[PDB]
C-alpha cells in the first residue's frame, strides 16, 4: 500500500457539482434522458453541452475547460455513479464511462494553426482535415497470467500514463514466476483497448493561401478509433497535452505535443437529419398526395426561375430509384444521372450549387480538375510497410451521395471512359499486383455540359450539337437540352425574378451593410415550418429545412411497381423505340435502348417516392413518361 | 491619356458590386469582370499595372501564370509527411480581391477550366486522390488582350476575336481599343508622354484611394429601389430585342452574346456606383450610368458586326 488520498475537497466539489448537474428530474431531464439513452443503446461516452454546463455551473465550466485532465476524471466518476444509481448491473460491466464534450467553445476552438502552447491541459475543438490515420492496434490495460507450475493465475494493471510521468515498473510485462517459473499469457481473459493515431490538418480552403499546412496529432482509444479515415473532415474535442519522452539524463526543452481526443464528431453534420415534424411529414404526404410531387419541384430552386422539368428531374435525382439486388448477386442501380447540356447563362451551374447545398454527401468536380486517380479510386504504396493501400476518390467518397460535375464536356475521353462503371453498377474497379479492390460508389451524377462551337445552334441536329458519343449519352439516362431562348415574354420573367433576388434583402439581420469576409463563432458545418413566409419580394413555395426533412423520410420508402404502371411502361418504351414516337424534323437527343426503360422504372420510383405511395402507379409511370418524352427528343429548325 | 470610359469602368471595378446570398444557399457574386480587348499600343498593361498597385489585395499576372507562381490553385499530397500542400495560384492568392491577367488569350486548359469555373462562382474545386476541396476565389478579373490578328481590322469584324461564348458571358464589361486615325489624337498623347516624362488637385493619392475602396467594400453593401429596378428591366428587355434583331439581320451568331450575366453585370455596376457614395441603395441615376457604360461595351456586340 501507499499514500492513498483521505479527503480532498476539490475533487469532492467537482464530483458533487457534476453529479448535479447530470442529475435532472427538477430541471429539463436533458442529461437524465442522454443516461438513459446511453445505457439502452450499450455505450459508455456520453456527450455533455459545454454550453449546459457552462449555464448550470459558469465555475464548473471554466474548470472543465482551463484544467481537463482532473475535471474530466472527476467528471467520468460521477458519471459513473450517475449510471450506478440508474442501474447498478450495466454500470458493473463497464470499467469506466467517459465525458465527450460539444457545443461552442468561445477561444478554446482552434485551428491545428493556431492551437499553441496555450492551450496545454486545456480542452479544446479542433475542426480539420485528416491525413493519417494509422491502425487500430490493441494496447493492454490488464493481463492476466498463468503458472503452470503453481497454478496460480496473477493479474497486472498496467495505467493509461499516455501523458503522465511513466516509470518502467509500470510497463514491466510478466514473464517469470517469484520463483522463476515460466508464465503464459492467457489472452482470453487479459484487456485491451484499441488505440489509433491520427493527424488533423488545417483544412486547405481556410488555411491561409501562402504558407504551408499545419497539423496536429491525435490519439484516439476505444470507442473513437474508426470514427475517421483520411481525407474526411472532422471535429475533434480534447485535451492537448505534452508527451513524455524517453528516460535521458539529458533533454532539450522540446515536448511533442498531441491531443487526447474526447469526442470526435463528422463534418458531415449535415450526413444525418421530432415527433412534431414526424406529424407534419405525414400530414403533409396525406393532405395533397397528388401536387406534392410539382410543389416540391417548384420549390426545390426557388431562386431560378422556369426550368420546371429540369427541376422534376432533379428531384427524381435527389430521391433516387430503387435498387434490385437480385437472388444471384446482380445489381441493377437505381440512382438517376442529370446531363443538362445547355446555352450559357441558363443557371445549370447555379443547379449544379444548388444541388451541392442541398443534397447529402454531394461531391463537386469540374472538368479538368477531377483528372482520373482524383476522381476515382487510386492505389498507393506506404512508403513505410511497403504494402498496397487503397485511397477513395471522388466518386467513392460520394457513394450513397451525388457528384456534381460541372464542364462535364470538357473532361478527358479517358476519364469519362473511366466513370462508365461509376454510372452503370456503381463502383470501381482497381487492381495493381500487390492489391485489386471493388470499391462501392452507388452517386448519382449531375453533369453541366456546354455544347460545341459554345452556344447550342438550334439548326444542327442534337447528336451534332452534344460532343458525346452515344455510348456516353446511354450513361445519362436523362439529357436536357437548356437553350437560351429569345422569347421576349420568358425575358420580362426572367428579368423580373432576376432583379426581385437581387434586391431581396435579409431579414432584419441586414440593412444596408455589407457582407463579410471563423473560429470566433461555432463553426456553421458542425452545428448542432412547412411553408416559407409569403415574402412578397421572393415570391412577386416549402420551407428548406422540411423539405430536408420530408426528402431525407422519403428517401427511405420503397415504393414497389404495381402490373398496370409496368404494363403502361412497357408499352411506352415500345413506342419509344419505335420509330414512329419521333415525328419530322425532331432529332433524337440520346439513342433510346434498355436503358431508358430503365431509366423510366426508376423515374417512376422517385415520383412514388415523393409521394410516399408505397407502390409505383400508372400516375408516377405517366409522369415519367412525359418527362422522358421531353427530354429524349428536339425539335431541330430550318 | 483618354480612355475615359475604362477608367470609369476601372473604378466600378475597384469599388465592385454587392456579394449576396439568397435562403435557398446560393450565391450571386459582386465582382465585375472587365474585358480589355485592343491594339498593343495602347496602355491595357499599364492600366493593369496601376489597379494591381491600388487594388487592396491585388495581384498582376499574365495568362500563364507568372514565373514560379501559377494562376490557379493546385493541391498535391506530400507521399512522406502525407499533408495536402495547397500550391496557390493568383486567383486564390488574390482571394477577395483583383486579379489582373495579361495577356487573356494565352491560357493553358487547365487554367481555362478554373477561371471559367471561378470568374462566376468565385471557387475553385479541386479533387485528388486523397480529399475533395472547393478553395476560394472571391476575385475581379481585369483581363487583358489583343486581336488575334495583332490588331483590329473591321473587315473581319466579328473575327478579330478568338473568345469563346461560354468566357464571354463570365465578363461583366468588355471594352475594345483602337488606334487607327487621329492626328490630333497621336500629337496630343505625344504631348502628354513626354509631359509625364518631364515632369517625373482633385487626385485622390494612392494609397488614399486604397483606403477608401477597402473602408467602401466593408462598410456598405447596396441594393436596387424598386424603380431603379423596374428600369433596368426595361432596358434589358429592350437591348435583349435588339440584340436578337441584331443577330438575325446578320444570319450569324454574334461571338459577344448579351445575357443574364449581362444584366446582373449592369445590376452590380450600379450596386458599386452606389457603393462609392455608401448609399445603401442605388438611384436611376445610378443604374442609367452603368447602362451608359455597358452600351460602351455593346459598342462591339451589335456595332462591330
Ligand atoms: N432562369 C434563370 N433564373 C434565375 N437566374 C438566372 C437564370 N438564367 C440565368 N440566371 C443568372 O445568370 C447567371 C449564370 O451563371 P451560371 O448559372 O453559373 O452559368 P450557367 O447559367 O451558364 O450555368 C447566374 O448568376 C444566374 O443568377
Ligand atoms: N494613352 C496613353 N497615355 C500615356 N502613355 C501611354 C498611353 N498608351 C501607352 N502609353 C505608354 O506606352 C507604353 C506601352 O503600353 P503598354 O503598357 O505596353 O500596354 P499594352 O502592351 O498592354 O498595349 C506604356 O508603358 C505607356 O508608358
Ligand atoms: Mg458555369
Ligand atoms: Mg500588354
Amino acid at each position: 500500500a501507499g499514500t492513498v488520498v483521505l479527503d480532498d475537497v476539490e475533487l469532492r466539489e467537482a464530483q458533487r457539482d457534476y453529479l448535479d448537474f447530470l442529475d435532472d428530474e427538477e430541471d429539463q431531464g436533458i442529461y437524465q434522458s442522454k443516461v438513459r439513452e446511453l445505457i439502452s443503446d450499450n455505450q459508455y461516452r456520453l456527450i455533455v453541452n459545454v454550453n449546459d454546463l457552462r449555464r448550470k455551473n459558469e465555475k464548473r465550466a471554466n474548470r472543465l475547460l482551463n484544467n481537463a485532465f482532473e475535471e474530466l476524471v472527476a467528471f467520468q466518476r460521477a458519471l459513473k455513479d450517475f449510471v450506478a444509481s440508474i442501474d447498478a448491473t450495466y454500470a458493473k460491466q463497464y470499467e469506466e464511462f467517459y465525458v465527450g464534450l460539444e457545443g461552442s467553445f468561445g477561444s478554446k476552438h482552434v485551428s491545428p494553426r493556431t492551437l499553441t502552447s496555450c492551450f496545454l491541459s486545456c480542452v479544446v475543438c479542433v475542426e480539420g482535415i485528416v491525413t493519417k490515420c494509422s491502425l487500430v492496434r490493441p494496447k493492454v490495460v490488464r493481463s492476466v497470467h498463468y503458472c503452470p507450475a503453481t497454478k496460480k493465475t496473477i493479474e497486472r494493471r498496467y495505467s493509461d500514463l499516455t501523458t503522465l510521468v511513466a516509470f518502467p515498473s509500470s510497463s514491466v510485462y510478466p514473464t517469470k514466476d517469484e520463483e522463476n517459473n515460466p508464465l503464459e499469457t492467457e489472452y482470453g481473459l487479459s484487456v485491451y483497448k484499441d488505440h489509433q493515431t491520427i493527424t488533423i490538418q488545417e483544412m486547405p480552403e481556410k488555411a491561409p493561401a501562402g504558407q504551408l499546412p499545419r497539423s496536429v496529432d491525435v490519439i484516439l482509444d476505444d470507442d473513437l478509433v474508426d470514427k475517421a479515415k483520411p481525407g474526411d473532415r472532422v471535429q475533434v474535442v480534447g485535451t492537448y497535452r505534452c508527451l513524455p519522452g524517453k528516460k535521458g539524463g539529458y533533454t532539450s526543452g522540446t515536448f511533442r505535443t498531441v491531443l487526447i481526443a474526447c469526442n470526435v464528431k463528422q463534418m458531415s453534420k449535415d450526413a444525418q437529419p421530432s415527433a412534431e415534424d414526424i406529424a407534419k411529414i405525414k400530414k403533409f404526404s396525406k393532405t395533397r398526395s397528388k401536387d406534392i410531387f410539382d410543389q416540391l419541384a417548384k420549390s426545390l430552386a426557388p431562386s431560378i426561375h422556369g426550368h420546371d422539368y429540369v427541376k422534376k428531374a432533379i428531384l427524381c435525382l435527389l430521391l433516387g430509384g430503387v435498387e434490385r439486388d437480385l437472388e444471384n448477386g446482380s445489381h441493377i442501380r437505381g440512382d438517376i444521372n442529370i446531363l443538362l447540356i445547355g446555352d450559357p447563362s441558363v443557371a445549370k451551374s447555379q443547379l449544379l450549387r444548388y444541388v451541392l447545398c442541398t443534397a447529402p454527401r454531394a461531391i463537386p468536380t469540374t472538368g479538368r480538375g477531377s483528372s482520373g486517380v482524383g476522381l476515382t479510386a487510386a492505389v498507393t504504396t506506404d512508403q513505410e510497410t511497403g504494402e498496397r493501400r487503397l485511397e477513395a476518390g471522388a466518386m467513392v467518397l460520394a457513394d450513397r451521395g451525388v457528384v456534381c460535375i460541372d464542364e462535364f464536356d470538357k473532361m478527358s475521353d479517358m476519364d469519362r471512359t473511366a466513370i462508365h462503371e461509376v454510372m452503370e453498377q456503381g463502383r470501381v474497379t482497381i487492381a495493381k499486383a500487390g492489391i485489386h479492390a471493388r470499391l462501392n460508389a452507388r452517386c448519382s451524377v449531375l453533369a453541366a455540359a456546354n455544347p460545341v462551337y459554345g452556344r447550342y445552334d438550334q439548326y444542327k441536329t442534337p447528336m451534332e450539337n452534344i460532343g458525346l458519343q452515344d455510348s456516353l449519352l446511354s450513361r445519362f439516362d436523362l439529357l436536357f437540352i437548356m437553350l437560351d431562348q429569345m422569347d421576349p415574354e420568358q425575358d420580362r420573367e426572367i428579368s423580373d425574378h432576376v432583379l426581385r433576388m437581387h434586391r431581396y434583402r435579409a431579414p432584419g439581420e441586414q440593412d444596408g451593410d455589407a457582407m463579410p469576409l471563423i473560429l470566433a463563432t461555432d463553426d456553421p458545418n458542425f452545428s448542432q415550418q412547412i411553408y416559407e413566409k409569403h415574402d412578397n419580394l421572393l415570391h412577386g413555395m416549402v420551407s428548406a429545412a422540411f423539405m430536408k426533412k420530408y426528402i431525407h423520410v422519403a428517401k427511405i420508402i420503397k415504393p414497389v411497381l404495381t402490373q398496370e404502371s409496368a404494363t403502361y411502361i412497357a408499352e411506352e418504351y415500345s413506342r419509344l423505340r419505335s420509330q414512329d414516337s419521333m415525328s419530322s424534323d425532331t432529332a433524337r437527343t440520346s439513342p433510346v435502348t434498355a436503358r431508358t426503360l430503365e431509366t423510366l422504372i426508376r423515374l417512376a420510383t422517385a415520383h412514388a417516392k415523393a409521394r410516399m405511395s408505397k407502390t409505383v402507379d400508372l400516375q408516377d409511370a405517366e409522369e415519367a413518361v412525359e418527362l422522358v418524352q421531353y427530354a429524349y427528343f428536339k425539335k431541330v429548325l430550318e | 491619356f483618354g480612355g475615359t470610359d475604362m477608367k470609369k469602368a476601372i473604378a466600378c471595378l475597384l469599388f465592385g458590386g454587392s456579394r449576396k446570398r439568397l435562403p435557398d444557399g446560393l450565391t450571386r457574386r459582386g465582382d465585375i469582370n472587365l474585358l480589355m480587348l485592343g491594339d498593343p499600343g495602347t496602355a491595357k498593361s499599364q492600366l493593369l499595372k496601376f489597379v494591381e498597385k491600388c487594388s487592396p489585395i491585388g495581384v498582376y499576372t499574365s495568362g500563364k501564370g507568372s514565373s514560379a507562381a501559377g494562376l490557379t490553385a493546385s493541391v498535391m499530397r506530400d507521399p512522406s509527411s502525407r499533408n495536402f500542400i495547397m500550391e496557390g495560384g493568383a486567383m486564390v492568392l488574390a482571394d477577395g480581391g483583383v486579379v489582373c491577367i495579361d495577356e487573356f488569350d494565352k491560357m493553358r486548359e487547365d487554367d481555362r477550366v478554373a477561371i471559367h469555373e471561378a470568374m462566376e462562382q468565385q471557387t475553385i474545386s479541386i479533387a485528388k486522390a486523397g480529399i475533395t476541396t472547393t478553395l476560394n476565389s472571391r476575385c475581379s478579373v481585369l483581363a487583358a488582350a489583343n486581336s488575334v490578328f495583332g490588331r483590329w481590322d473591321e473587315t473581319k469584324g466579328e473575327d478579330n476575336i478568338d473568345f469563346m461564348p461560354t468566357i464571354l458571358s463570365r465578363f461583366d464589361m468588355i471594352f475594345i481599343v483602337k488606334d487607327e486615325h487621329n492626328e490630333e489624337r497621336d500629337v496630343m498623347l505625344a504631348k502628354h508622354v513626354i509631359t509625364l516624362h518631364v515632369s517625373a488637385e482633385g487626385e485622390i493619392d494612392l494609397a488614399k484611394l486604397k483606403k477608401f475602396i477597402a473602408y467602401c467594400r466593408v462598410k456598405c453593401g447596396p441594393r436596387l429601389s424598386a424603380e431603379a429596378a423596374e428600369k433596368l428591366k426595361n432596358r434589358y428587355i429592350i437591348m435583349r430585342s435588339g440584340a436578337r434583331q441584331h443577330e438575325r439581320d446578320s444570319d450569324r451568331r454574334s461571338s459577344i452574346p448579351i445575357t443574364v450575366r449581362q444584366l446582373e453585370a449592369i445590376v452590380r455596376i450600379a450596386e458599386a456606383l452606389s457603393k462609392m457614395k455608401l448609399q445603401p441603395f442605388a438611384t436611376e441615376a445610378d443604374v442609367e450610368e452603368a447602362l451608359r457604360l455597358f452600351q460602351v461595351s455593346t459598342l462591339d456586340a451589335a456595332l462591330s458586326g
